[PDB]
DNA sequence: TACCCCCCCTTCGGTGCTTTGCACCGAAGGGGGGGT
């Protein structure tokens, strides 16, 4: 037997006492014969004078099956548990797998009912079925095995099955065994006599504990069916994707629709969802129906183009190098692809994260890299070569130049259109001969009233009236003024501590309107300065034009 | 047969429950072989999902070292253990370490490995390797003995550590010798050849114990003695632009803050009117005094800082381009205890990730020598762009705290 | 009327300097996927 995991619960509470709701006829028919059942095999104990607790109980339909798997409502004992440290730190994905002669794929059946609970646990599983729909008083039972429900039950079976498994890769240390739940994974380049030997070892082992494999979950031709993708001898892909084509869409057929192309571009290299993700920003409830906008229907046509055709990925051959190749695809998204060999791509991804008010392509691009950095760690390793559509000299003078340290491994340059570049240069030094422009901006606080205006040395004034505004948004407007009105070359002085913070960074896109209109302006220059000098000071015209707009 | 010292957690709070981060397969490989060691000799044990504890573990190679050594990131077991303190085990800081002319730093984790633990405290110290595209669920293990980089393992060593140094400090009392975590700072003031000689003497001293009752043959050598300081200073111009004179008065503006004497009027005054920024413009005979005291009051040290053993080390870096990196180490906003700068630095002008690892490193050595204790970093990176890279350029056996920040330079403020 | 893990996109409230607006970030809830 499987020795036991001590278990207890969170210092000072007791167990649960949650009475069962009432149960549809259907259903109490086939709980009560499920329940027999766990009673003959001794996966759960008759007694219940003694006991005070108990737990709800439902029942829902396996997958792809007539058999019923009976759910205990545990949140409750949940609560009152000890907490777990999961075990269970990521999945693994086929594009980190080698490629091996021989494969197989089994299940272990019945996996929690083979592990038996914590004695002193036991007693508080307690849970009571009604016999015929509250016409007898029915039976209560308490579980003798990691319950389904239960908090610790994944926690303590994966761990169990860790240990079991244990011995058994140690004395073969040629085969390779992926562990996900009951789920296994066998590879070996092994004749396929001695790996079904090898197999054969390992369910006499895994019954030795009484954990049965089940033939009916044992895959021996390929494809097999794992983790939800389909493993061929040289290659791999998903099991198929099912795409809603419904005419009408609410919100939650958008996030349906929006998580399923999220889970393709694994593999399928160029899916986007910004324009569908947008449509689903807003208060929408779930049931609301949402008209498709016109370029978000676009991004839905390129995806279904993208999945007409069928996509494999390949195995890892770690004597080879990894390499990442990005490319832009506009409005802040990218797409990646993971490979070894041209046109053999082990995997592809997209990133389209868009953090920060203000920022630019530069910025995205280098968060993209660490994405495919970490996420490359996690499948293989190590870090991958990249292939970057931006030149030597436009990441020198960003990296260099920006404030923040930041940086990109081994990489070079790649010439796909779009490439990355940096949109304009601010000076170093005050431009001689340019014309001075000193900016400010106020509000009225409560008022929301403000103005915004320049004075230039060669005595160029104005003042905008504003409405509906904030300090901030008058001392970005004050720099507009002044680069909308100014030659290709402008020197300018302003004390906001904001704005300069906003445009050093050099940002080529924004969440702000106005921040956008600046950009533009920007761009259209030759050479401009910013400088910043403290404000009431008594400084040059910033103590003029302080005047102008309080 | 010894004893195990009883350790406790602060009233009211829980243990550390961080979670582990990837790992690169050379660094897996390094900590499943170190591990497997450390298990068959009883320093470490298997443990199961019901520990609800964890904290982060990796591994890293030393400065000019080609073998791994394990590390694990206990800051968050560190600040929730009980300080010792309280319990009267912490070590005192000697004033004269940073006053010698060579110090050696030795690493003696590897002795604290003789001790056991508080069986009660063991679950605390529980964590996991992870495996290479989740091949297999995290293998978990807690420590049995005083591990390497937690706080209470030198303070409960402390005892079986002065008795062991006893012999060569009464020989040689003009040594200093500090203990911090897992490293032993020895400095004197002897000519190097005969330093290095004290130091391969203490190392056989050493395995003299070990041999009776990450290796300890490595040691890097500091210089306190010729450790400068970086001050606040205000450029020399004969002929001054609207801009110069701009930064020079939002740059005496800043520094006023922590020189209050400091004044800007009469310099202020020759901004009045508006002109470009360009334009050469005469300092005043008023505002040549005004200069030229300011630049005397920069030079007097700040009134009223001092260190406080009690209140925490902050260090603020500031990245000023061309492999220069300068910093500020502060217990109060404004009353700098040290100022410096950095240049020239490992990965200077390809690598910003790792000059700034670098940084932090090297300013939390100057801490642990100066006052014994590593600061609070804040540091001028992405939170993301930190946390991919740092572990990749990590040579030494301690982790201070720190945090991010984005401080756009307005004022050229340390650096001209 | 259930449990544990990973992922993306959005929203929302807490936190600290850009200060009483604005920017950032982590949590949580929507979806995808895996296994009981
Ligand atoms: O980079 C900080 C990052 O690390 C985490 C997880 O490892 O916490 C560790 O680092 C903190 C920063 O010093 C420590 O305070 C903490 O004790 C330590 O576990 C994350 O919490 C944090 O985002
Ligand atoms: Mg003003």
């Amino acid at each position: 037997p499987i020795e036991t995991v001590p278990v207890k619960l969170k210092p000072g509470m007791d167990g649960p006492k949650v009475k069962q709701w009432p149960l549809t006829e259907e259903k109490i028919k086939a709980l009560v014969e499920i329940c027999t059942e766990m009673e003959k095999e001794g996966k759960i104990s008759k007694i219940g004078p003694e006991n005070p607790y108990n737990t709800p109980v439902f029942a829902i339909k396996k997958k792809d099956s007539t058999k019923w798997r009976k759910l205990v409502d545990f949140r409750e004992l949940n609560k009152r548990t000890q907490d777990f440290w999961e075990v269970q730190l990521g999945i693994p994905h086929p594009a980190g797998l080698k490629k091996k002669k021989s494969v197989t794929v089994l299940d272990v059946g019945d996996a929690y009912f083979s592990v038996p609970l914590d004695e002193d646990f036991r007693k508080y599983t307690a849970f009571t079925i009604p016999s015929i729909n509250n016409e007898t008083p029915g039976i209560r039972y308490q579980y003798n095995v990691l319950p389904q429900g239960w908090k610790g039950s994944p926690a303590i079976f994966q761990s169990s099955m860790t240990k079991i498994l244990e011995p058994f890769k140690k004395q073969n240390p040629d085969i390779v065994i992926y562990q996900y739940m009951d789920d296994l994974y066998v590879g070996s380049d092994l004749e396929i006599g001695q790996h079904r030997t090898k197999i054969e070892e390992l369910r006499q082992h895994l019954l030795r504990w009484g954990l049965t494999t089940p033939d009916k979950k044992h895959q021996k031709e390929p494809p097999f069916l794992w983790m939800g993708y389909e493993l061929h001898p040289d290659k791999w892909t998903v099991q198929p994707i099912v795409l809603p084509e419904k005419d009408s869409w609410t919100v939650n057929d958008i996030q349906k629709l929006v998580g399923k192309l999220n889970w393709a571009s694994q593999i399928y290299p160029g899916i986007k969802v910004r324009q569908l993700s947008k449509l689903l920003r807003g208060t929408k409830a779930l049931t609301e129906v949402i008209p498709l906008t016109e370029e978000a229907e676009l991004e839905l046509a390129e995806n279904r183009e993208i999945l007409k055709e069928p996509v494999h990925g390949v195995y890892y051959d770690p004597s080879k190098d990894l390499i990442a190749e990005i490319q832009k695809q506009g409005q802040g998204q990218w797409t990646y692809q993971i490979y070894q060999e041209p046109f053999k791509n082990l995997k592809t991804g997209k990133y389209a994260r868009m953090r920060g008010a203000h920022t630019n392509d530069v910025k995205q691009l280098t968060e993209a890299v660490q994405k495919i950095t970490t996420e490359s760690i996690v499948i293989w390793g190590k870090t991958p070569k990249f292939k970057l559509p931006i030149q030597k000299e436009t990441w020198e003078t960003w990296w260099t130049e920006y404030w923040q340290a930041t940086w990109i491994p081994e990489w070079e340059f790649v010439n796909t259109p779009p490439l990355v570049k940096l949109w304009y240069q601010l000076e170093k030094e005050p431009i001689v001969g340019a014309e001075t422009f000193y900016v400010d901006g106020a509000a009225n606080r409560e008022t929301k009233l403000g103005k915004a205006g320049y004075v230039t040395n060669k005595g160029r004034q104005k003042v905008v009236p504003l409405t509906n505004t904030t300090n901030q948004k008058t001392e970005l407007q004050a720099i507009y003024l002044a680069l909308q009105d100014s030659g290709l070359e402008v020197n300018i002085v302003t004390d906001s501590q904001y704005a300069l913070g906003i445009i050093q960074a050099q940002p080529d896109k924004s969440e702000s309107e106005l921040v956008n209109q600046i950009i533009e302006q920007l761009i259209k220059k030759e050479k401009v300065y910013l400088a910043w000098v403290p404000a009431h000071k008594g400084i040059g015209g910033n103590e003029q034009v302080d005047k102008l707009v309080s | 047969p010894i004893e195990t010292v009883p350790v406790k957690l602060k009233p009211g709070m829980d243990g550390p429950k961080v979670k582990q981060w990837p790992l690169t397969e050379e660094k897996i490989k390094a900590l499943v072989e170190i591990c497997t060691e450390m298990e068959k000799e009883g320093k470490i044990s298997k443990i199961g999902p019901e520990n609800p504890y964890n904290t982060p573990v990796f591994a890293i190679k030393k400065k000019d070292s080609t073998k791994w050594r394990k590390l694990v990131d206990f800051r968050e077991l560190n600040k929730r253990t009980q300080d010792f303190w309280e319990v009267q085990l912490g070590i005192p800081h000697p004033a004269g370490l940073k006053k010698k002319k060579s110090v050696t730093v030795l690493d003696v984790g590897d002795a604290y490995f003789s001790v056991p633990l508080d069986e009660d405290f063991r679950k605390y110290t529980a964590f996991t390797i992870p495996s290479i595209n989740n091949e297999t669920p995290g293998i978990r293990y807690q420590y049995n003995v005083l591990p390497q980089g937690w706080k209470g393992s030198p303070a409960i060593f402390q005892s079986s550590m002065t008795k062991i140094l006893e012999p060569f400090k009464k020989q040689n009392p003009d040594i200093v010798i500090y203990q911090y975590m897992d490293d032993l700072y020895v400095g004197s003031d002897l000519e190097i050849g005969q330093h290095r000689t004290k130091i391969e003497e203490l190392r056989q001293h050493l395995l003299r114990w070990g041999l009776t009752t990450p290796f300890l043959w490595m040691g890097y050598e500091l210089h306190p003695d010729k450790w400068t300081v970086q001050p606040i200073v205000l450029p020399e111009k004969d002929s001054w632009t609207v801009n110069d004179i701009q930064k020079l008065v939002g740059k005496l503006n800043w520094a006023s803050q922590i020189y209050p004497g400091i004044k800007v009027r009469q310099l202020s005054k020759l901004l009045r009117g508006t002109k470009a920024l360009t334009e050469v413009i005469p300092l005043t005979e008023e505002a040549e005094l005004e200069l030229a005291e300011n630049r005397e009051i920069l030079k007097e040290p700040v009134h009223g800082v001092y260190y406080d053993p009690s209140k925490d080390l902050i260090a603020e870096i500031q990245k000023q381009g061309q492999g220069q990196w300068t910093y500020q180490i502060y217990q109060e906003p404004f009353k700098n205890l040290k100022t410096g700068k950095y240049a020239r630095m490992r990965g200077a002008h390809t690598n910003d990730v790792k000059q700034l690892t670098e940084a932090v490193q090297k300013i939390t050595t100057e801490s642990i020598v100066i006052w014994g204790k590593t600061p609070k970093f804040k540091l001028p990176i992405q939170k993301e762009t930190w946390e991919t890279w740092w572990t990749e350029y990590w040579q030494a056996t301690w982790i201070p705290e720190w945090e991010f920040v984005n401080t756009p330079p307005l004022v050229k403020l340390w650096y001209q």
